[PDB]
């Protein structure tokens, strides 16, 4: 699990 | 200098007959439809694959089919869909599917089929009604024999004492459609560094039933 | 027998009449026997049983068609031929074709014409459509039209349409589209104050084989100088025909002197050594000109107290200074310089003025915003003539008639003509559809890229 | 081209001027 | 319009400024009368107006036309992208709650009739993607609490203008995630010449009177 | 003249004379299968004609297939004319118009065009293939345009080389194929007097890789050159067919002596050759120069160290010499032409052979009228001008004589498709060098300069003041119907002039291309296959217009008809509210279409002879039979008109008043049609009654016509209607297993394989098949990948069948982008090329009526 930050894109569902 | 060799047909024959295993045994390049450097190339050319074929970046930058806005033109409600048109299509006739075809290669088309019977069985002759050819279901003004037409004293067939054929006649028949250089009886020297083994065997499909590693 | 009594003749409405583009039938592209529907304004391949024209009659109920390549009316289905007087205009407008006494009096016209709708003009004064980037090429034709000469020339098509041409000659295309042009814009009697120059375009595209395009300007100067040029060539009948119309109008003779620079890196010794070579002394090597080219003097480059404005100036006479035999011009050809004299021999009656304005430094393409002062009315180039010539020379008091004028920046640049219209003396300033009155005052102020004066 | 050969006319007619002016050029400081 | 402008070659579709943002089946679609009907009105329009005292340019313009051919309706305005959908056109499909697409009911009847779908412009994108630049760039010597208040500054506005907009717009989250990283690698660049390996996210992320840089995240960082 | 051409053992001053003497000139077409040899044939003639042109050692010279696309894909595209002076085994020369087709089934359209003006045909079989498609279809085509036909059995080296056949099985092979011919000649024509035998003369054998080419008579004259007493034309017509030779005796008979000597063809014509061959082939370093030496043939240290093949091709070069049997066959079974004038006139000319034009030109000589007919036109490299290639019939064509070109539409009364043209130059085409003439006499071949412009596709040159009764040669006959469709629109539409000069180009380039202009503003073009097209854009993008072009996905075209007759009679009236009509429709019976299409029957023919056939062919009363008016769109169209109006309703004066409009009102309606705007087939219409008005001024013109077609329409939509897909007929040459391979192939395209069966003395297989036109896209390189390219097929437009759906169904739902099942292909079909015609969404059979 490194510290980037990720992209919300698709993880907006819930 | 080992420069230039020039060799005898059984000679040629004997030495086809030992580097067997390493050829193909085609006598044709029909096999090679859709598959050798110009459909390669106008493959590359279009940044469209073939299904065996490999996969290059684009040479210019690709149209993005959801850059057209949609005209009269390309309307999706007057279009009647049969079958999907396949990259293989586009490649085979290059200038009838294709919208800006640059830099494309035109394929050359059939060849007559090369229906060559291999000899299995040495021993037969050369010249042999083999199996594998479809029997002829057998069935004119000739005149009359009681015509006086006699032919001469010295007259005979051309080559009545010369035999029909003799041993190294199939042998000569199949060099004739040997692969290079099999099929030459002289030439030159090359470098065993130019001289490729697989490149024959990498040119052509893979075979069926192989692990995605070795298709890669 | 029925003709002069067809009773669907009410039918036709000229609104839709647009008679200024390609002849062919409109479902078959053929150009054999086109006929236009006179009810709506399509061309059709022409008459007989099962022809587009014919059907198209007995589906839609259009009842009246021109055969465009022989001006006769027919009525379908049932073919007939029609006769009346009232429809003489729509086939002049298809076909203008000009009277030797209407050409005498083309320029004596003080009174506007009227098109169909409710516009005046005069003819001549109209515009010409804009295509996307065309601008240039509709002020170098609006040029070359209101040249007296040239223009009634144009106007016969008898005069050019009997010379020869080899087989697969294209460039006769230029001169026939070129009079069909001319008749065009000065057509009397015109269904509307515009026209359409797409197929002199198209032509002109053609022939210079996608140099001076229509989606892309180019160069006002070159494509005149090209123009100019590919008409001579084309009215030269299967040989270089040393006088034509474009010869006669506007080809004069110079005199040049060009004196070969020994060299700049070289002694003083060495220097006026090579002058007895000969190969440093002044030549003669007279040639002839479509055009002067007046290169304006060198921007400022820094601001003065007088002339406040930004805008510097020059007088027409010190840029005509050169070609007199005085001046001298330095060309700079690589490991050679040469001082180039000039001594006009030749004068025609319509002299062209092609001020560089557009140069090319190290970097990029720069415009000249001097502004040339000159007088409009009256201008004498006497002096600049040998007096070997003056003596040959009777007239040679000149009056500008026509003036290009480039405005904006090289890329986004646009192209406007001042036309002075004969008959009367007002002045006129074509944009490409604008049609602007401008005072006689005025046209000193802009900066002149080309200019037509005429002899008197 | 190249700049001295650019300047090289400009040069030439440099030449002329007399040695009066040479040393007689002000500087900046005015 | 086209007796003013005759064009025999269909050449109206040229220049024909289009929504590039939107899939293909939602942008307008360049049919004959439509292409027509709109540089005729765009015409129309400019003819009132002199050109000595102002210029409508057809550039930096667009007009987009619905009618049979047409089922969606386009227009930008303050930044926003938006595409009204009549229910009746098109539609055929029951809709669920989306975060970027607001539900037009008619006003009287109180009855769905269209839905609005909302995007963030490309120009507002490419402002907050250059305001991520010149924070970076004038960062220089300046202290990593002003480059997150610069940073926290910029996503406040963007993310409490552009509401849904930014949810809608796949392409604007992937941007925000981006330049956050872009901001990240500079404090740590700042830190030491050598790149870590999963650097922790607790000191960009504390809070400022906890010792932190309290920067706000619009990604997903997983502790 | 005097312009460079190459050199030549003969010389142009000769051809040139040899061109007033019309007794000879032999004109002829070589056509057969694909890649059965033609253009290599022709190749070698050029040769032997000209010692300079060679033909490489591993490539072969083509000298045809001049274009790129042709060189690039190895298939020739279109017809070359050759004109040489070709000397007989007895010595005398000829002059030979050879016009070489090409062999792809697509490209017949050039084949049909070479043989309107060609007297003679030569049909090329392949001695391994035998007789194949394209093969059937042209001796089918030769028959039926009235040509004199000789068979050349070419390749006969692969029954040595490759199948490597004993002496006697070799030769029932060849007489298998002979037998082959003789059937599908005697099926196709009535008239027994041509019969193929080589005895007569009628058959050559050749092998073109390996320049061998003979008749009886020639290699008989070998053995009389060899030996000096023997009469070869006698040892000619022994030497084939079942007859023995009795060397005791020195005689032959048809009786087999020893019951194991083989036949004379065996012992002397055929055991020889495989002697050389295999001699040549198998022992060239141990016997060969014996060999050589026993057959006199002497060749140099240098020449004899070639590898197999060239040396092959030089021994047999060298002991056969030059192809005089094939000039034999040709001086011997074709006419002078001055014999085969008659019949061409007689076919081909519209004013009859009863004409006195038709008389001056059947007697073919120079000094009479100019009747040239020009069939094909060659454009230069540039692609600007096009040559007029034709003919002449009469006469003498000048350079810079004035001339009047008529084209195909014009009649001695509608003299509105001529125009007056001035010819600049003439020239004598050989395939890539044309020489240029001052004149050019009747009864031979020429292109022609400067008359291309008031022409498209066919035209006939006369000369103005003079024939003024003066009659067009008939448009071509094609040999199929071109089917497939495509779109093209530019790329960039400031560019269109450019495209529109293109497609202008391309359809006079290509005989029987189609160019159009839909409602919708859609340009269209039709053709044969995909081969056909794909080389039809290469031309249009490359050659004639240098611009780029979109071009739509391949479709179809469809036609309608009806399966049962109308539920009520229908009817109209014109906007005058008089001239009433009233119509019903029904379906044709099985086979009538056929027999109309293929002109079994003709309108032309006196109504005495029409109700004939009518009443005792196809059942029908004489009543009707003598009732009929007109024959669908054209003359020879799938849809009937008859009257069935009594006597007794209507004045049949009043009605014959109005015949030609209501007959003008039924074609165009049929060649619309109400579905889809598309041809519609194999449909009575019958008019039940017809009230016509009293005044010509209240009847006829922009009355009756528009009232005649709404009724054909309402008749036709009140008919249960229904779409027809043109079907393809494929013919797969594969090996003896991937048969199954085909099958698999087929049925996923909706395919039905008529046949499968062995090639006799071949280890392949042909499979018969019928595929749907629509689903045929992509289906041969489908079977060539899916088979490794060992299986070939081609096809052919073959008949019209009834789309499985229901075309006038609206309860059906279509999605944009699905293939859909059967049962509602034909409301797809209907909707989607109502879209593409634009014409409205949908079409109610109440349309076209006059109650709503
Ligand atoms: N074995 C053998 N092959 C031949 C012979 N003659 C021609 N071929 C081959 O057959 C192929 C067909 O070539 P062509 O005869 O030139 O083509 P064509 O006859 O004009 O047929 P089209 O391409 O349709 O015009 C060529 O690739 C030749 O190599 C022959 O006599 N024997
Ligand atoms: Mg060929
Ligand atoms: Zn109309």
């Amino acid at each position: 699990p490194t510290g980037e930050v990720l992209s919300l894109v698709g993880k907006l569902e819930g | 200098t080992y420069q230039r060799w020039q060799f005898t047909l059984p000679m040629m024959s004997t030495l086809y007959r030992l580097a067997n295993q390493l050829l193909t045994d085609l006598v044709d390049d029909n096999y090679f439809y859709l598959f050798d450097l110009k459909a390669f190339f106008t493959s590359k050319a279009l940044n469209m694959a073939i299904p065996g074929g490999p996969k290059f970046e684009p040479l210019v930058r690709d149209i993005n089919l959801q850059d057209e806005d949609w005209n009269e033109f390309n309307d999706i409600n007057k279009i009647i869909i049969r079958q999907p048109i396949r990259t293989e299509y586009k490649i085979a006739f290059p200038y009838l599917y294709n919208n800006l075809p640059h830099h494309v290669h035109l394929t050359w088309y059939h060849t007559p089929n090369v229906v060559f019977i291999k000899t299995e069985d040495p021993d037969l002759p050369a010249f042999y009604f083999d199996p594998l050819i479809n029997p002829i279901s057998h069935r004119e003004p000739l005149p009359d024999d009681d015509e006086e037409f006699e032919l001469p004293e010295f007259v005979e067939p051309f080559l009545k004492d010369t035999p029909l054929y003799t041993d190294n006649t199939a042998n000569g028949i199949a060099l004739l459609w040997a692969p290079r250089p099999f099929n030459l009886r002289s030439g030159r020297t090359r470098r065993a560094l130019d001289i490729p083994l697989v490149k024959n065997w990498y040119r052509e499909h893979c075979p069926a039933g192989q692990p995605v590693k070795v298709r890669v | 027998r029925r003709s002069r009594h067809c009773p669907y003749l009410d039918t036709i409405n000229r609104s839709v009449l647009d008679f200024d583009f390609e002849k062919l039938c409109s479902i078959s592209l053929s150009h054999i026997n086109a006929y236009a529907c006179l009810v709506c304004g399509k061309y059709f391949q022409g008459r007989g049983l099962k022809s587009h024209a014919y059907i198209h009659s007995v589906q839609f109920s259009h009842h009246v068609f021109l055969n465009l390549h022989t001006l006769k009316f027919y009525c379908l289905p049932d073919n007939y031929e029609i006769i009346d007087s009232s429809l003489e205009d729509i086939t002049y407008v298809l076909k203008p074709t000009f009277t030797k006494q209407q050409i005498a009096n083309l320029d004596k016209q003080a009174k506007l014409s009227r098109a169909y709708d409710g516009t005046t003009y005069l003819p001549g004064i109209v515009g010409l459509n804009n295509i996307k980037a065309n601008d240039y090429a509709n002020a170098v034709l609006q040029a070359l039209s209101n040249v007296p000469p040239l223009r009634n020339y144009f106007l016969e098509e008898d005069n050019y349409k009997n010379i020869k041409r080899p087989p697969g000659d294209i460039m006769f295309l230029l001169v026939q589209r070129f009079g069909e042009l001319m008749r065009k814009l000065w057509n009397p009697r015109n269904f509307k104050a515009h026209v359409s120059p797409h197929e002199m375009l198209q032509a002109v595209v053609l022939c210079s084989k996608k140099t001076f395009q229509i989606t892309k300007q180019g160069d006002g100067v070159d494509f005149l100088s090209w123009f100019l040029n590919a008409l001579h060539s084309a009215l030269g009948g299967t040989k270089k025909k040393k006088k034509t119309i474009v010869t006669d109008v506007f080809q004069g003779s110079m005199r040049i002197f060009t004196k070969k620079l020994p060299h700049p890196d070289l002694p003083a010794e060495e220097k006026e050594q090579l002058l007895h070579n000969d190969e440093y002394q002044e030549t003669m090597v007279e040639s002839t000109f479509m055009y002067l080219t007046l290169d304006l003097p060198t921007a400022p480059l820094y601001k003065d107290e007088k002339e406040q404005l930004i805008i510097p100036q020059v007088p027409l006479f010190n840029i005509l200074a050169k070609f007199n035999g005085i001046t001298e011009k330095e060309y700079k050809t690589y490991k050679e310089n040469f001082l180039k004299r000039f001594q006009l021999t030749k004068l025609p009656p319509y002299l062209i003025f092609c001020i560089k304005r557009f140069t090319k430094n190290n970097f990029f393409v720069e415009k000249n915003p001097t502004i040339v002062n000159f007088p409009i009315t009256n201008v004498d180039l006497r002096e600049y003539l040998s007096e070997e010539v003056q003596a040959v020379h009777k007239n040679t008091t000149y009056d500008l008639i026509a003036n290009i004028v480039h405005d904006g920046k090289p890329s986004e640049g646009s192209y406007r003509i001042h036309v002075l219209h004969h008959g009367t003396g007002k002045w006129y300033e074509l944009q490409d559809l604008q049609v602007t009155d401008i005072l006689p005052q005025m046209i000193t102020l802009s900066e002149a890229y080309i200019q037509i004066w005429k002899r008197r | 081209p190249k700049i001295q050969q650019q300047f090289s006319d400009l040069k030439r007619k440099l030449a002329e001027v007399t040695e009066e002016e040479w040393l007689s050029i002000p500087e900046v400081g005015d | 319009y086209l007796t003013e402008h005759p064009d025999p070659n269909n050449e109206n579709i040229v220049g024909y400024n289009n929504k590039k943002c939107w899939p293909r089946d939602a942008r307008m679609r360049l049919m004959k009368h439509d292409v027509n009907l709109g540089r005729a009105v765009f015409w129309d329009i400019k003819n009132r107006l002199p050109r000595s005292v102002t210029t409508v340019q057809w550039e930096n313009s667009f007009v987009s036309v619905y009618s049979k051919d047409n089922p969606n309706l386009l227009f930008n305005m303050c930044g926003f992208e938006c595409r009204i959908l009549p229910k009746c056109r098109t539609s055929y499909e029951e809709f669920t709650h989306k975060d970027g697409v607001w539900n037009l009911q008619n006003e009287v009847t109180k009855e769905r009739t269209a839905q609005c779908f909302l995007r963030v412009d490309d120009e507002s994108m490419q402002r907050f993607h250059n305001r991520v630049r010149q924070i970076l760039m004038a960062s220089g010597s300046t202290t990593f609490t002003k480059i997150v208040n610069k940073w926290n500054t910029a996503l406040i506005g963007l993310m409490t203008y552009f509401r849904e907009a930014v949810v809608n717009t796949q392409e604007l989250l992937d941007l925000l995630v981006k330049c956050e990283n872009k901001i990240q690698t500079r404090i740590k660049i700042g830190l030491n010449s050598k790149m870590p390996s999963r650097f922790p996210p607790v000191v960009f992320y504390t809070p400022k009177e906890l010792g932190g840089l309290g920067m706000l995240s619009m990604g997903h960082v997983l502790i | 003249m005097e312009q460079t051409l190459p050199v030549t053992v003969y010389e142009m001053d000769f051809l040139a004379d040899l061109m007033d003497n019309s007794e000879l000139i032999r004109n002829v077409t070589l056509c057969g299968h694909l890649h059965h040899g033609k253009t290599c044939f022709v190749d070698c003639l050029i040769e032997q004609t000209h010692p300079e042109i060679r033909k490489r050692y591993d490539q072969d010279l083509c000298y045809t297939d001049i274009l790129f696309t042709e060189q690039e894909r190895g298939v020739g595209i279109k017809s070359t004319p050759v004109t040489v002076v070709l000397p007989d085994t007895k010595g005398k020369s000829y002059l030979f118009n050879i016009m070489d087709t090409p062999g792809h089934v697509n490209f017949s359209d050039e084949v049909t065009a070479g043989l309107r003006i060609s007297d003679g045909v030569v049909l090329f079989i392949d001695a391994a293939e035998g007789v194949m498609l394209n093969t059937e279809r042209l001796i089918k085509h030769a028959v039926q345009e009235r040509l004199a036909v000789t068979v050349c059995i070419n390749k006969i080296d692969r029954l040595i080389l490759e199948l490597k056949l004993p002496p006697t099985d070799a030769y029932y092979k060849l007489r298998h194929i002979v037998d082959e011919v003789n059937g599908l000649i005697s099926m196709y024509s009535t008239d027994e007097n041509l019969i193929l035998s080589p005895l007569l003369g009628n058959v050559c054998f050749s092998s073109s890789q390996y320049s061998i080419c003979f008749t009886l008579g020639s290699f008989a004259k070998i053995y009389a050159d060899t030996f000096g007493d023997i009469n070869y034309q006698e040892f000619a017509k022994r030497l084939w067919g079942d007859i023995y030779f009795n060397p005791k005796t020195r005689k032959f008979t048809k009786k087999a002596p020893t019951s194991s000597s083989q036949r004379s063809f065996v012992e002397f014509i055929l055991e020889p050759l495989y002697k050389i061959l295999a001699q040549v082939v198998g022992d060239v370093d141990t016997s060969l120069p014996r060999t050589l030496d026993e057959l006199g043939i002497h060749l140099t240290k240098e020449e004899l160290k070639l590898n197999i093949r060239p040396l092959l091709r030089l021994v047999c070069k060298k002991f056969f010499g030059e192809f005089t049997g094939f000039v034999d066959m040709c001086v011997q079974h074709i006419p002078s032409p001055k014999v085969g004038a008659k019949p061409k006139i007689e076919h081909t000319y519209t004013g009859g052979v009863d004409s006195d034009l038709g008389e001056a030109m059947s007697d073919c000589d120079p000094d009479g009228p100019l009747m040239c007919h020009t069939t094909k036109m060659y454009s230069t490299d540039d692609g600007v001008q096009f040559h007029a290639f034709g003919r002449v019939l009469s006469g003498t064509i000048h350079a810079g004589q004035p001339v009047k070109v008529l084209g195909e539409n014009y009649t001695l009364e509608d003299e509105e498709d001529s125009q007056i043209c001035t010819v600049g130059r003439l020239w004598i085409s050989v395939a890539r060098y044309h020489i240029e003439v001052n004149r050019v006499p009747a009864g031979n071949w020429v292109l022609i300069e400067g008359v291309d412009q008031p022409i498209v596709k066919t035209a006939t040159i006369t000369e103005p003041r003079g024939n003024e009764e003066a009659q067009i040669f008939r448009p071509l006959k094609f040999n199929t119907t071109s089917v497939i469709k495509i779109a093209v629109e530019p790329v960039n539409p400031s560019e269109l002039p450019k495209m529109l000069d293109g497609l202008r180009k391309v359809n006079k380039s290509y005989p029987s291309l189609t160019t159009k202009v839909e409602e919708s503003g859609e340009h269209v073009i039709l053709g044969t296959g995909e081969l056909y097209l794909d080389c039809v854009m290469h031309d249009l993008r490359k050659m004639y217009s240098e611009i780029d072009i979109k071009v739509a996905d391949p479709v179809v075209t469809f036609c309608e008809t009806v399966v049962e007759t109308s539920s009520l009679k229908c009817f109209a009236e014109t906007p005058n509210k008089k001239n009433k009509i009233t119509m019903i429709a029904e379906p044709l019976e099985k086979g009538l279409a056929e027999d109309i299409e293929n002109e079994v029957v003709q309108i032309t023919w006196n109504r005495k002879k029409l109700g004939e056939f009518f009443q005792t062919k196809y059942d029908w009363d004489l009543l009707a039979a003598r009732s009929i008016w007109a024959f669908g769109p054209d003359a020879t169209g799938p849809n009937i008109l008859v009257d069935d109006t009594l006597p007794s309703e209507v004045d049949k004066a009043l009605l014959g008043s109005v015949k030609d409009s209501i007959v003008q009102g039924f074609q165009w309606g049929t060649r619309e049609g109400p579905l889809c705007d598309e041809l519609i087939r194999n449909v009575k219409f019958k008019i039940l009654d017809a009230v016509v008005a009293q005044e010509p001024l209240h009847r006829g013109g922009g009355q009756i016509i528009p009232t005649a077609r709404r009724v054909v329409y309402s008749a036709f939509l009140m008919a249960t209607p229904r779409l027809m897909e043109p079907y393809y007929f494929v013919e797969v040459q594969a090996p003896a297993d991937c048969v199954s391979a085909v099958y698999t192939v087929l049925a996923r395209r909706r395919g039905h394989v008529t046949q499968d069966a062995p090639i006799p003395g071949s280890p392949l297989y042909t499979i018969k098949a019928f595929i749907p036109a629509i689903d045929s896209f992509g289906f041969e390189t489908d079977l060539r990948t899916h088979t490794q390219g060992q299986a070939f097929s081609l096809s052919v437009f073959h008949h019209w069948q009834i789309v499985p759906g229901d075309p006038l169904d609206k309860s059906i739902v279509i999605r944009p982008l699905e293939p859909q099942p059967a049962p509602h292909l034909a409301r797809e079909f209907m909707i989607k090329t109502r879209r593409r015609k634009g014409l409205s969404e949908d079409v109610s059979i109440s349309k076209f009526f006059d109650d709503p």
